[PDB]
């Protein structure tokens, strides 16, 4: 089980509402983390589409409409992007990332 | 550990077409490359929908997981989905037996293309 | 506005030695990390390494470390990843990107560079019929770049639009791919149909016999 688990495909109709899921292994506490979202469609480069730690920290990517949005399950260590208005340039590849901000230590290699 | 990693990600399909079986097609190996001592099995497979699908070859029954190389469902122009899938052997193995199969799998259906010498 | 541009596609040979670049335009380039993602054919995204031009404060993942080197020029505020030796494995495509105030989100990704190394030599196509005996194709094999283009043609100088082309494949070092015609039972009228096909390292026509 790695540290971040996405279902591999879904599947929804136009018009439509969907939620991709990553999950954070539980080894860690996803109410420390942010969830970031990127979009790739077939054949060109990543896009940042969002960032989401709650509903007063957040941040929408360069001209990421508003139908997509972020929100976390903290209780299920999840983090979510819904997109609604499913229209066929949603069509793509999406991959979730997650920084905790908080990251340190390392002074094992200066005493 | 987290920080710097990408899941593994999450390939979402928008449905805006009526389902369709693929037609499916099967090609043996051909001459100038059958004289040159060496095998190739063509498959191709267009004008599906949901552009969603599986092959798994099979060899008089049992199946071949030995140079078994497949592209992506393409999306064509008039917006159904394509695909190719080829399987490398030796004009001794491709007469030896006597079956080859194309079994294609899409949305429960499965679809089977055979061809022998 | 705010853009990362890389340089252009590569093709080499494994040993070979390489360097890409990644510029970036309207912004303070000095002032935000600069990383490096790569993507083999196929797969998903992989985190190489970061740096900060501001002062070139460099830092690589566990699987890169010794085996790429990031750089940055400040006055052309541009970037670099580079290999010593190049390796089959490292045929894959090359993004660059900026971090963000969330420092760990790639805001502005460049648009990409691609490298492939192979074994072999860049090298025109060869051509082939398909049939059995239903429709019939003819195929392209042992070529680099990825750079072809089908075309089709009666036994008579004809057009033909009843084709489609399908995706290249990546084996032994060189690419393949197909191209069918479909046509009316009711012939045998005929014999062969003609097969063209175009290369930068040079374009063949051939026939191609239907049952
Ligand atoms: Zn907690
Ligand atoms: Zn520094």
């Amino acid at each position: 089980q790695p540290v971040l688990h996405q279902p591999p495909a879904m599947s929804s109709a136009l018009g439509t509402t969907i939620r991709l899921t990553c999950t954070l292994r539980n080894d860690h506490d996803i109410g420390v983390y942010s969830v970031y979202w990127y979009q790739q469609r077939p054949g060109h480069p990543p896009r940042f589409l969002l960032r989401y730690f709650s509903q007063s920290d957040k941040s929408q990517g360069p001209q990421v409409p508003p139908r997509f949005s972020g929100s976390k399950d903290v209780a299920r260590n999840r983090g979510y992007l819904s997109i609604s208005e499913l229209q066929p340039e949603d069509e793509a590849m999406y991959y979730c990332a997650m920084g905790a901000r908080s990251s340190e230590k390392e002074e094992r290699e200066r005493e | 550990s987290v920080t710097h990693v990408f899941g593994s990600g999450t390939q979402l399909t928008v449905l805006s077409q009526p389902k369709a079986t693929p037609s499916v097609t099967l090609f043996p190996p051909s001459s100038e490359e059958l004289q040159a001592n060496k095998a190739t099995l063509v498959c191709l497979m267009n004008d599906f929908y949901p552009g969603i699908l599986t092959v798994t070859w099979k060899a008089d029954g049992t199946p071949i997981t030995q140079g078994v190389e497949m592209t992506t469902p393409s999306k064509q122009s008039n917006n159904k989905y394509a695909a190719s899938s080829y399987l490398s052997l030796t004009p001794e193995q491709w007469r030896s037996r006597r079956s080859y199969s194309c079994q294609v799998m899409h949305e429960g259906s499965t679809v089977e293309k055979t061809v022998a010498p | 506005e705010v853009q990362l541009v890389q340089s252009g596609a590569e093709v080499k040979k494994p040993g070979e030695s390489l360097k890409i670049s990644c510029k970036g335009s309207g912004y303070s380039f000095t002032s935000y990390w600069i990383g490096w993602v790569r993507q083999m054919p196929g797969k998903g995204l992989e985190w190489m390494g970061i740096i900060y031009p501001g002062d070139s404060d460099t830092r690589y993942s566990p699987s890169f470390q010794g085996q790429v080197t990031i750089s940055a020029d400040k006055s052309i505020s541009t970037a670099y990843l580079q290999w010593s030796s190049l390796k089959a494995s490292d045929t894959a495509m090359y993004y660059c990107a900026r971090h963000y105030y969330y420092y760990y989100g790639m805001d502005v990704w460049g648009q990409g560079t691609t490298v492939t190394v192979s074994s072999w030599s860049a090298s025109a196509p060869t051509l082939f019929p398909l049939v059995s005996c239903v429709a019939v194709g003819c195929l392209a094999q042992d070529f680099l770049p990825d750079s072809i283009t089908f075309s089709w043609k009666y036994k008579n100088n004809s057009d033909i639009s009843s084709t489609r082309g399908f995706p290249s494949v990546l084996r032994g070092g060189k690419y393949a791919a197909t191209s069918q015609v479909l046509l009316p039972s009711k012939d045998v009228t005929d014999e062969h149909v003609v097969c063209k096909v175009q290369h930068p390292n040079g374009n063949k026509e051939k026939n191609v016999p239907l049952p």
